[PDB]
């Protein structure tokens, strides 16, 4: 499997009273981060705070990339988390106003359940019936249709409504055909033949299917998860309708457009509806926004009021320099970067440097995910490398060093092998002295 | 573009499988009402 | 309204008094007696409906209660009372114009209250007859629960009714005026003749009553969703989709004569509301310019306008301004300035927001809190309540105390110390040169 | 794929032995043993798969290759493998956002092989009968090199043949499962074997293919017109998701592939924001990076930079850095080049043109063998001699006796104030 | 009777055999060093061998880099494509720069194919549908008649080209279109007054074929691969009429088309004609669009571009701090080879004078020619040039026909150089 920077980290690593093991779910160190990061995924499991912000900052090479993944695989699968970079906000289509709202309420989970009624088989019967009397309806009066169904666990003769029969006359079914019928919409889908009549002809052009299992008739409940955003997307760009004009707006390509805020609105009450009825629940998720610096103040201060919302995620920040200017301003100096306004409703969660022994245990881990063996004195050359230039360097060089030692056909690194990627692969500082 | 239709083919079918399956009718529960415009009258949708 | 725990979900309006007079403690609001007065007045000139165009600037240090006053504002106008709140970045789009985005804001701020009068005939028919030749002729009968009534029925009645395909046991709906048939649904006795029901079916009851009836509809609908309908054949798409585009001026003025003959006909009513722009700072020149002209309108909502920064540069000029706005905007805005809280105004702030967030707050937890947030701020306070309450709740104790906010403390910083830090280990963050020492040893 | 004569068209691969030691000279490669040596670590690092998201700087002065090492890179990595070689000045668009772009791009170069198992009838053909409703009667023969056998026909593939009107005596092809049929000459040739035989077929998809087939009614048109737009993220990432459920069915395979930036130097520091991210991931493509500027400042930014790039993506990359060629390497790779243009130059024309190289520049000396060929074509002759190279150098200019000629006259040229001398006199 | 402008005496670089150049030949005066370096990039041309080969005519104002290039365009000849530019063009709005360069880049190479028409022919008998659907028409021709079997598109073309029984009607097969072509001249007394244009019956038979020979470009390719662009459908209407604008084509759009080529090459129904593409003001493109050609040119399928300067130790357009020979990054310089242009003396200056009178049909004195000659040497060459249609509308006013000083000094006192007019503002 591929080898992702962030791969060894496995989890939080926290123990049932909060306190953090020294080394668990692939952590290193940053124990009061790590009790930290503990602290705001209880807050996320509790499902009653909207508008919360939190602030990871630390110098780079630090693990705020780190902790946002951890606490993603943490919140589990259930929990929404959309990762997002601050370059991204930056669109051509639409403001970077609306960018950020829509992906702000993607962070919003719905999870809704459905109960459908579901007519499904192979048809064995189909006779169409007119009414009683000429005189009952208009035109060719048809009245309703009878239809057989065959399943592995016996046949049903089914009364259709006549709008039924209109759709079964849509779909072209022919007897043996497999076909489903839903009674919630009155929606009929032809499957395909049945594999029964699979060589009736030994050359013709026909999906052959299965005869479905189970019942004819078999009543699923199904829950499905589902943002405000893409109920947002299903207002303002629905795929219903078989026009023209509908044909020719689907070959359209998909602009994203300012949705209205009265959207919004009844988006909200509907779905208030829902969940009062106890159907529906609300599950807020968390918005990660990495390189915080690089928002425009514009950004900045719709994030302000964004966090003023009622549905609102606790979105999480990054930021890896200090006393910086803020883009789209001349003068204001700021402490990470962003606005001091901004700063105000933060909390920062400050990350301290690693010394020469979390460096050795951070690199025997990775050597360890990546399916290498480093022998002890090459692992000490590679520890004092990192702690001399940086540890991203060493954590990249190991792969190389792999490489080469299978070159040589040897189980595990050597200190030859780790000098001879020095020579082949420079560092920042070493190129920065051979560039002057 | 006519040697790529196979493909698109092959890749609509694979994802119509898990597609088709798991998901909700959002219009039927009216979670979409942007239609329902065109087609209904408010005091009749009163009434009924 | 489908809500969560927010910052503002405690103040319920302005605690007002019948005279304006703002109490101690009321509807979720503390201090601020001047600008609660100022809110309260505000709030009798939109109520009142006579005074048009009006600005209205609150000033003040952030973390003042400029937006909790805001919101206390659109908690007491209510439902309406329109009420549109915008940020000052919105109004940037790379569709609309900034006036145009302003003149949208603006007419989203005023409402119309238009009635239309409906005569209409229900009833769940009983039998139709229809002969024919020459033209046709027929006869029809409807009941309700307590009527039932023959009819004859002319040419084009049914032609009608043969094109909407109608049967008996159907309950239909006819507008004498134009003899348009809808069908509202079946009767409940026709549910057991199939098995799968299509989807244009729908039982319903019959309906009550005598069989002709007259009924009117107030509809509220504000005059930028008018201008949005009456420009295109297919406006009010766009009334969601948001890409609506320039609406042309001929179209805005027609409108406004529109309006006005719906209202010398007595037949529709205007709802003046407020407009609430927060950091007014993030517009521009042309906007502001735009604005002055734009707040004289005879169709002006009151805008209030919130604002954080002091004597700032103003955005698109190269001079520095007292509010960041051009004299001429604020000589047509009355400034209404707030004052910082004091140490019993921020320890009730505190036992507000406990009491929202369900928190059992203890006693010296609530003293040390004030205490950090007189030295610190009152929202690191207001954002370190909750973790201490989930520090409690780890502990498997159901109360805050010393030791958890404590905790709290070391685990999540807070500006001053941030900057402490940074200053301190200038040499490990990148700096505006981009230079930074990765290494460590 | 018929083409002219490139600059690059000799290298036919990265010259590697068994043991990763570079010849001195092979597939069109000479020297730069280190920077072929660090190349073909590269490259056997991309063909295990293993390791994802990993940047390659080459650094060193321009014109030393860094394209030619890339264009090694990619012939050597062979076909059926992803290699998207994008300028940075590709990447700004007024359509599609920069971020959106360069997502794009680490996309494009991650490969997913999908096989389909198709049922094919491939035969040579005989009468075919079709009647009328006794819904309709047909019966079609098929032969092939060992079997002549009668096929009875249903609705559809009757419906089918009869609107492409197939002859008799010719081939066909038809699919049982798709119903495609594929027209094919006389019989040259002829069936092989069995009718109906079952062969699968494999397809060759990247992420972004299959975004844009998902994309839209009929997004298939997007990836030829290039009018895709902004794609929601939710729709990548149900892509991930059903791509990582396939991985697991083992019903399809990723081959990871490379990313190259020719011109690292022209993207600003929102795209090297988002670049340091995107590496991170999973699925995420090795990206090779070429830059010949040394301290400069960075596009976006009003601070210089190490390498134009910042230290954030600098400490996230790797630098391959390449030395200046010396006389030999010169004069063997001109050899190269000029045996690449079907030229005959002499070996005192060779010197010349080897020391003509090594004063003002490589590429010029390229240049002028094309234009020396062409001057010997006017004369006449086969080989190329002395006089010829002579008086090319002295019809067309190198960058230094161009900048000499301008700078001793600058007053007939257009000078930064605007200010020229367009009168002959005075 | 003619119109003349700038460059109406330029035809050609009258070289000989040898490719020396005569000291006025093609209307041409001097240069012969540049002219001497152009016939060997004409040569390099007309081998169709390299690809993306650049070329820079460095030089001062009013120097001949046009008229080298309208020359070359000219000797060239109009089989080969010849593109001049100014980098102006370059920025559009609809599309990036990136786009439209490639485009031009594509749009200079020329692809000559072989192509059979089907052309039927016929005035209209019977009009029976197959029943949207197939129509069965019957068609004469003086040598005979025919019945045509038309799929529902031809039926819908017919049908709203309101075409009746006894209409005269212009089909082609490959494109499927209906043209009425009038009514037939039986008809013509069928009526005294109406609005019908009658036309003879066709001569020969219904069904025609014969072979053309027709030039397309790559580009030419592309738009027709990405965009319907004809069709008398209403399909066709709504395809053309939806996305009108221009789209950024892919690389893989590109790729495949050059397989087509290299298909149609390989099955020789196709001949490759690589051409020239002409920049010019090449000042005004931006470090992005260098930057870009600089991957261009090491393209394998690229033309012949030859680009024109004027502008000494300028910054580069974009950048701040680059001082560059004639704004051109290093970079790019490398890529290039440079041709000196020198300016004029005296006596060239009364030539190319005497040449310019001798082509506008004028008569000028020698005494006058030769004040109007010392005078563009005092002030500047192209100042005489223009001055030469007011002279002889002066002397026309005059009811004389040869010029003489009068109306020389005259037109010089009417109008004023660029020089003057400073002096005058100061
Ligand atoms: N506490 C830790 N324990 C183990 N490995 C870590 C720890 N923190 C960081 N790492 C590793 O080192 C890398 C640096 O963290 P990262 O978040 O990428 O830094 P940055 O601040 O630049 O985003 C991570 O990608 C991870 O692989
Ligand atoms: N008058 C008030 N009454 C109660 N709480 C207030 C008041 N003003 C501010 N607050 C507190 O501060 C926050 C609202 O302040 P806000 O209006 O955003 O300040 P400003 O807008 O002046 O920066 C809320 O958390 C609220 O608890
Ligand atoms: N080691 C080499 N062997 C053969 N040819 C080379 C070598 N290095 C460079 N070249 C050729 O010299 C020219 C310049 O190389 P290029 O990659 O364009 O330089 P850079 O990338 O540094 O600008 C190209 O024509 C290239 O094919
Ligand atoms: N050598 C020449 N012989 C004849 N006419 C010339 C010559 N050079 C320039 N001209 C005329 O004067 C004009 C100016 O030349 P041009 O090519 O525009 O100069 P440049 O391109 O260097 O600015 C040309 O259009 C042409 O009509
Ligand atoms: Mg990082
Ligand atoms: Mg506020
Ligand atoms: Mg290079
Ligand atoms: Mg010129």
């Amino acid at each position: 499997t591929r080898t992702a920077a962030h791969t060894h980290i496995k989890g939080l690593g926290l123990d049932e009273s909060g306190v953090a093991k020294r080394v668990e779910g692939g952590f290193v160190g940053q124990i009061e981060a790590r009790e930290a990061c503990g602290v705001i995924v209880d807050l996320i499991k509790a499902k009653k705070m909207s508008g919360r912000a939190i602030l990871l900052a630390g110098g780079p090479s630090t693990g705020k990339t780190a902790l946002a993944l951890a606490i993603s695989q943490e919140l589990g699968p259930k929990v929404p988390f959309c990762p997002l970079v601050g370059s991204e906000l930056y669109s051509v289509e639409v403001k970077k106003t609306e960018t950020l709202m829509e992906n702000f309420r993607r962070a919003i989970g719905l999870r809704i359940k459905e109960t459908k009624e579901v007519y499904e088989g192979e048809v064995t019967e189909l006779t169409p019936e007119d009414a009683e009397n000429p005189l009952g309806g208009y035109g060719k009066t048809i009245s309703h249709v009878i239809v057989g169904l065959k399943s592995a666990k016996g046949t049903k003769t089914l009364r259709l409504d006549p709008t039924i029969y209109e759709s079964i006359q849509r779909e072209k079914v022919s007897i043996g055909d497999v076909i489903y019928i839903e009674a919630n919409t009155g929606a009929v889908k032809r499957v395909g033949r049945s594999d029964a009549y699979a060589t009736e002809f030994d050359l013709e052009t026909e999906e052959y299917v299965p005869l479905p299992k189970g019942e004819v008739h078999k009543k699923k409940e199904i829950v499905q998860d589902v943002t405000l955003h893409d109920l947002d997307v299903a207002n303002a760009r629905p795929q219903g309708g078989q026009d023209v004009i509908s044909m020719m707006g689907q070959l359209l390509k998909p602009k994203k457009t300012e949705i209205t805020e009265k959207l919004r609105q009844e988006v909200n009450k509907v779905v208030a509806k829902y969940i009062d009825q106890g159907v529906a629940e609300l599950i807020p998720g968390v918005l990660f926004i990495d390189e915080v610096n690089m928002l425009d103040i514009e950004i900045f201060t719709y994030l302000n009021k964004a966090l003023e919302s009622n549905i609102a995620p606790v979105v999480v920040l990054a930021s890896n320099r200090g006393m910086t200017t803020v883009r789209g301003t001349e003068d204001v100096i700021s402490p990470h970067g962003v606005p001091p306004d901004l700063i105000d409703r933060l909390l920062i969660v400050r990350t301290l440097p690693y010394d020469k022994d979390e460096i050795r245990t951070i690199i025997e881990r990775r050597a360890t995910v990546e399916r290498l063996q480093v022998e002890s004195s090459a692992l000490d050359l590679l520890a004092t490398m990192g702690t001399e230039t940086s540890l991203r360097y060493a954590l990249q060089l190991l792969a190389p060093c792999g490489i080469l030692a299978q070159t040589s056909n040897r189980k595990e690194i050597v200190v030859n092998d780790v000098n001879e990627a020095k020579l082949l692969f420079l560092d920042a500082k070493r190129s920065t002295k051979i560039l002057e | 573009a006519s040697d790529y239709k196979d493909v698109e083919r092959t890749l609509l079918k694979l994802f119509k499988k898990n597609n088709q399956v798991n998901r909700v009718d959002l219009d039927f529960l009216n979670l979409v009402f942007t239609l329902n415009d065109k087609d209904l009258t408010s005091y009749h949708a009163e009434e009924i | 309204s489908l809500s969560l725990i927010a910052a503002h979900s405690h103040i319920t309006g302005l605690g007002l008094d019948e005279n304006l007079q703002p109490r101690p403690t009321s509807e979720g609001m503390v201090g601020q007696l001047q600008a609660r007065r100022a809110a309260g007045v505000i709030l009798k000139m939109v109520q009142n409906g006579t005074i048009a165009g009006r600005a209205v600037l609150v000033a003040g240090p952030p973390s003042t209660g400029k937006t909790a006053l805001a919101m206390g504002v659109s908690q007491s106008l209510g439902k309406d009372v329109p009420f549109t709140a915008i940020a000052g970045s919105e109004i940037f789009s790379l569709e609309l114009s900034k006036t145009e985005a302003l003149t949208q804001a603006f007419r989203k701020s005023i409402g119309i209250k238009i009635k239309e009068e409906t005569e209409l005939i229900e009833g769940e028919v009983v039998e139709i007859q229809i002969d024919r030749s020459g033209h046709k002729q027929g006869k029809l009968t409807i009941k309700t629960t307590d009527m039932e009534t023959i009819y004859e029925l002319g040419n084009k009645m049914i032609d009608g009714l043969t094109k909407e395909k109608v049967l008996a046991g159907d309950v239909i709906s006819i507008d004498k005026a134009s003899g348009k048939i809808t069908k509202l649904g079946r009767s409940f006795a026709r549910s057991r003749d199939y098995d799968a029901m299509g989807a244009d079916t729908r039982f319903v009851q019959c309906p009550e009553g005598e069989l002709q009836k007259r009924k009117t509809v107030v509809h509220t609908v504000s005059l930028h969703e008018i201008d949005v309908i009456n420009s295109r054949t297919q406006g009010f798409l766009a009334l969601f989709t948001g890409d609506t585009g320039e609406i042309r001026s001929e179209v805005r003025d027609q409108i406004n004569t529109k309006v006005a003959e719906w209202k010398e006909e007595g037949k529709a009513e205007i709802v003046p509301g407020v407009l609430f722009i927060d950091e007014v700072h993030m517009l521009d020149i042309e906007c502001f310019s735009f604005i002055n002209r734009a707040l004289e309108d005879e169709f002006a909502p009151i805008v209030m306008m919130a604002t954080n920064r002091g004597v700032s540069k103003t955005r698109g000029t190269n001079y520095k301004s007292p509010h960041g706005l051009p004299l001429d905007l604020l000589d047509r805005s009355i400034i209404i300035t707030t004052k910082s809280y004091n140490e019993q105004e921020i320890k009730t702030i505190l036992s507000i927001r406990a009491q929202e967030e369900e928190v059992e707050l203890s006693s010296d937890a609530l003293d040390l809190l004030t205490k950090t947030g007189v030295e610190t701020s009152l929202r690191y306070s207001s954002n370190l309540i909750s973790v201490a309450q989930q520090i409690a709740m780890k502990r498997k104790n159901n109360t805050v105390e010393v030791e958890d906010v404590k905790r709290a403390y070391l685990l999540f910083l807070d500006s001053a110390r941030s900057v402490k830090y940074v200053q301190e280990n200038e040499s490990q963050y990148i700096d505006d040169q981009g230079n930074v020492q990765i290494s460590i040893a």
